[PDB]
């Protein structure tokens, strides 16, 4: 549950939603929006299965 | 503007298309994007959600 | 769409939104506010600056 609940977290982005971000903004101003994300959703994986 | 704040009355001209379920079909509901499937629902809205 | 480009005017910035992506978006209660500054001035009108 703890694992499922980090998806509703901004991680410094402007929301949550992978499909916001790429409805509302190009590429160019969309890249960094996704990399903190995906930083943030990678570091949690980490951690639970270590 | 804001976004996501009541249900939408205002935006650009996209035609709208026919209305189909029961199939791993996209979607597009008021700038609402995604895949899956429709079907019927037994739940019931307040009449403001 | 028609009137990003219909009148050519000198500034036109869009922030949170990419001007080409307004065609598909709905949104809620559209503000519009309008006065008459100096050039200068313009470059001081966007948000996040003093």
């Amino acid at each position: 549950n703890t694992l499922v609940k980090q998806l509703s977290s901004n991680f410094g982005a402007i929301s949550s939603v992978l499909n916001d971000i790429l409805s509302r903004l190009d590429p160019p101003e969309a890249e960094v929006q996704i990399d903190r994300l995906i930083t943030g959703r990678l570091q949690s994986l980490q951690t639970y299965v270590t | 503007f804001e976004l996501l704040h009541a249900p939408a009355t205002v935006c650009g001209p996209k035609k709208s298309t026919n209305l189909v379920k029961n199939k791993c079909v996209n979607f597009n509901f008021n700038g609402l994007t995604g895949t899956g499937v429709l079907t019927e629902s037994n739940k019931k809205f307040l009449p403001f959600q | 769409s028609v009137l990003y480009n219909s009148a050519s005017f000198s500034t036109f910035k869009c922030y949170g939104v990419s001007p080409t992506k307004l065609n598909d978006l709905c949104f809620t209660n559209v503000y519009a506010d309008s006065f008459v500054i100096r050039g200068d001035e313009v470059r001081q009108i966007a948000p996040g600056q003093t």
